[PDB]
DNA sequence: GGATTACACCCAAGACACCAGGCACGAGACAGAAAAAAACAACGAAAACGGCCACCACCC
RNA sequence: GGUGUCUUGGGUG
DNA sequence: GGGTGGTGGCCGTTTTCGTTGTTTTTTTCTGTCTCGTGCCTC
C-alpha cells in the first residue's frame, strides 16, 4: 500500500493526466499543476 | 458463574476440568460458560424425550430403556450417539 | 417534506431502539442584521450594498425528535437564504415612493437581483 | 447552520452551480454581476437566457434562429462570437410558465 | 459426577418425573463423553492455529464440527446466549 | 457439475473396485453417494478454513476434515 | 521462516534397510504423514493413560502401554523391544 | 478518448483548510489471589413408584 | 529598492 | 386352545429433603489492552 502510494505520488508529480484513475488533487479541489501540464498547451512553456 | 450465566450446569467445574484436561495452556473466561450451556442443552433435549417416553409407559422414573427409545427415535440424537452402547437400553422394536 | 424523516437503529441482543427526527414547517423572517455587539435590527439593500453584506433571510426548520423502544428540538436555524429585491419577502415590497426615496432606493430600479457581499 | 448559508452564498457569488468541492463538472456562469452601465443594459440582462451547449463542438444547428422562435425570443439580440445563438433574449411580451 | 445438575435439568423439563440410578449413570457417561469430544476438538483447533488459549470461539467451532444440523444450531444459540448473559 | 462425473469414470472406479458388470441405475446412485461424501468433507474443511479466518481452503483443512471423519489421508501434510 | 519434516531421518533409515534404494517426494510425504499420525496416536493414548491414573508425568511406561494398546501383536512386541533397548542404552 | 475547436486585448468577481484518522498521552476495561459465607456431596428417613399376585377378557 | 497565482461570466478588434 | 391385552390389592426399595463436612467465588489494588482526545497535514 505504501510503496504504491509512493508510486502514485511520483507519477502525478510528473504527469497528472493518467487515463482511468483519479487525479492528484489540491486542498482547494483543483488538480495539481504537473510538469507535463507545465509543458503542454497554448499556455505551456513551448508555445506560451 | 452458573447463576450469572442462567445455567444449571457447573461453570466453575467445567472451567477447572478444561484447565486440568491437558487441552491448552490457557482457557478463556467464556469457554466454560459456552461448554456448560451446550452440555445442559443436550441433557435437556434427551431428558425431554426420555421423560415423554416414561409418561407413555406410565412410570414416573426414567430408566435406560426410555433413554434408548428417546435417542434412537430421534434422527440427530441417533447420529450423535451412533457409536454408543446404552446398557440395559435394548433395541427399537 | 421530500425526505421527511431520519432513523437510527440498533437491535443487538434484546431491545429495538430507534432514534428519529421529523422535519416540520419552514419559517421565513424578514432580513435582519446582527452586529459583533449582538444587537440586531432591520437590514435594507442600501446598507447591505455599502458595507459589503449579504441580503438574506433566516430560515427555521421545526424538528421533532422521537424515540421508540420495543422489547423484542426547537425552531432550528438551518441557514440564511438570499432574497430577490422587490419580491414578496424583500423589505422594499412595501414603502411607496416617498419612503423608497427616504431609504435611498431609486423608483426606476425594478429589482430581480440578489445582494451577496 | 453554516452549511446551507455558505453553499448558497458560494454558488450565488461564484456562479458555479453545485457543491464547492465539485466546481469542475458544475455549470459556471449561472450567476453574474448585474450590468449597471446603463438602464437598458440592466433591463436586458434581467431578461437573458442561456443554452448550455458549450463551444466544444462546431454544430451550427443549435446556434440558428429557428421558425419556432417567433414571438418568444428576440430575433436580433444575440452576442457576437462564441455565444452567438446560445444566449437568447426574451421578447417583450414573452412569459415563462410557473 | 453431574448427577445433581442432570436432576435439576430434569426437574426443569419434567417437574414430576424422576430417574433410576442406572439411567443417571448413563446420563453421566453421556455428559462426560460430549465434554471430551468438544474439548478435544477445541484443543486440536487451538493447536492447528498455533493458539495457546481455548476460547468460546473454539468451543463454538468444535460444536459445529461435532453436532448434526438442528442440534448444532440450537447448541450454538444456547452457548452464545449464556456467554452474553454471563458477560452482562 | 455432478454430471461431470461421467459414466466411463464411474465404470473405471468400479473396475478398480473389481466390478465386472454394472446395472444402468448405478451411475446416478453413485453420483448421489459421492455428492453426499463431498458435502460432508468439504463442509468440515470450510469450517476449519472459517475458524482460521482464511478465504483459502488448504490441503491441511481437508486432511483435518478427513481425519475427524475417520478418513485419514496420507501424503498432503507437506 | 523455518520448515520441518521427518524426511532426513526417514532417509537415513531407508539407507539402513535398503542401501541402494531411493524414494519419491510423494512417498516421502506419505512417510511423514505416517510418522506424525503414529506420533499423535501414541502421545494421545499416553496422555489419557497418565490422566486415568492421576499422574502429571508421561513416562516411558505410558509410552510403552500406549504402544501395546495401539499396535497389533508382533509389531507391538518388536516396537516394545526397540523402545526398551533405546531407553536402557540412553540412561547408561 | 492523451488532444481540442484562430491570434492579441480589455475589466468585472470569486478560493486562498477538503478531510479525516496519522501519532502519542491519559482515562475505561481486563487479568492476577483468598479467606469466608455459599454450593456440592454425604447420613438418614419417607410415602410413592414399580414388579407380583388374586383375578379377568379376546383372537386366528 | 523590491507593486503575487488560477477559473467563471460580460465585451472590444 | 395358547397365549396376549386389561383391573385392583399387596410388597419391595428408593432417590430427595433436613442438615452438615468438604470444597468453594470473588473485591480491591496493581499491572496490561483499548479507545477518547490534542496537534498537524485517428
Amino acid at each position: 500500500e505504501v510503496e504504491q502510494l509512493l508510486q502514485f505520488h511520483v507519477a502525478t508529480y510528473m504527469d497528472n493526466d493518467i487515463a482511468g484513475q483519479p487525479q492528484a488533487l489540491q486542498k482547494s479541489g483543483r488538480p495539481v499543476k504537473a510538469i507535463r501540464a507545465r509543458l503542454k498547451g497554448k499556455e505551456g512553456r513551448l508555445r506560451g | 458463574r452458573s447463576s450469572r450465566a442462567g445455567l444449571q450446569f457447573p461453570v466453575g467445574r467445567v472451567h477447572r476440568l478444561l484447565r486440568k484436561g491437558n487441552y491448552s495452556e490457557r482457557v478463556g473466561a467464556g469457554a466454560p460458560v459456552y461448554l456448560a450451556a451446550v452440555l445442559e442443552y443436550l441433557t435437556a433435549e434427551i431428558l425431554e424425550l426420555a421423560g415423554n417416553a416414561a409418561r407413555d409407559n406410565k412410570k414416573t422414573r426414567i430408566i435406560p430403556r426410555h433413554l434408548q427409545l428417546a435417542i434412537r427415535n430421534d434422527e440427530e440424537l441417533n447420529k450423535l450417539l451412533g457409536r454408543v452402547t446404552i446398557a440395559q437400553g435394548g433395541v427399537l422394536p | 417534506w421530500e425526505e421527511p424523516r431520519l432513523i437510527l437503529d440498533q437491535p443487538a441482543q434484546n431491545i429495538n431502539k430507534r432514534y428519529e427526527i421529523r422535519f416540520g414547517k419552514i419559517y421565513l423572517s424578514r432580513p435582519t442584521m446582527t452586529e459583533a455587539d449582538g444587537t440586531t435590527h432591520a437590514m435594507f439593500p442600501q446598507e447591505a450594498r455599502l458595507r459589503n453584506l449579504t441580503y438574506s433571510s433566516p430560515v427555521y426548520l421545526d424538528m421533532e425528535k422521537s424515540m421508540f423502544t420495543s422489547i423484542d428540538g426547537n425552531k432550528v436555524h438551518i441557514g440564511k437564504v438570499p432574497i430577490m429585491l422587490r419580491s414578496k419577502f424583500c423589505s422594499l415590497r412595501t414603502l411607496d415612493e416617498v419612503d423608497l426615496y427616504k431609504m435611498k432606493e431609486c423608483p426606476y430600479d425594478m429589482g430581480g437581483y440578489f445582494v451577496i457581499n | 447552520s453554516t452549511t446551507i448559508t455558505s453553499g448558497l452564498k458560494y454558488s450565488l457569488a461564484t456562479g458555479n452551480w453545485g457543491e464547492q468541492k465539485k466546481a469542475m463538472s458544475s455549470r459556471a456562469g449561472v450567476s453574474q454581476v448585474l450590468n449597471r452601465y446603463t438602464y437598458s443594459s440592466t433591463l436586458s440582462h434581467l431578461r437573458r437566457t442561456n443554452t448550455p451547449i458549450g463551444r466544444d463542438g462546431k454544430l451550427a444547428k443549435p446556434r440558428q434562429l429557428h421558425n419556432t422562435h417567433w414571438g418568444l425570443v428576440c430575433p436580433a439580440e444575440t452576442p457576437e462570437g462564441q455565444a452567438c445563438g446560445l444566449v437568447k433574449n426574451l421578447s417583450l411580451l414573452s412569459g415563462i410558465s410557473i | 459426577s453431574y448427577s445433581i445438575y442432570v436432576y435439576k435439568v430434569l426437574k426443569q423439563v419434567h417437574p414430576d418425573t424422576g430417574i433410576s440410578s442406572k439411567a443417571m449413570g448413563i446420563m453421566n457417561s453421556f455428559v462426560n463423553d460430549i465434554f471430551e469430544r468438544i474439548a478435544g476438538e477445541a484443543s486440536r483447533l487451538a493447536h492447528y492455529n498455533k493458539r495457546s488459549t481455548i476460547t468460546s470461539r473454539e468451543i463454538q467451532t468444535a460444536v459445529r464440527l461435532l453436532l448434526p444440523g438442528e442440534l448444532a444450531k440450537h447448541a450454538v444459540s444456547e452457548g452464545t446466549k449464556a456467554v452474553t448473559k454471563y458477560t452482562s | 457439475n455432478i454430471q461431470g462425473i461421467t459414466k466411463p469414470a464411474i465404470r473405471r472406479l468400479a473396475r478398480r473396485g473389481g466390478v465386472k458388470r454394472i446395472s444402468g441405475l448405478i451411475y446416478e446412485e453413485t453420483r448421489g453417494v459421492l455428492k453426499v461424501f463431498l458435502e460432508n468433507v468439504i463442509r468440515d474443511a470450510v469450517t476449519y478454513t472459517e475458524h482460521a479466518k482464511r478465504k483459502t481452503v488448504t490441503a491441511m483443512d481437508v486432511v483435518y476434515a478427513l481425519k475427524r471423519q475417520g478418513r485419514t489421508l496420507y501424503g498432503f501434510g507437506g
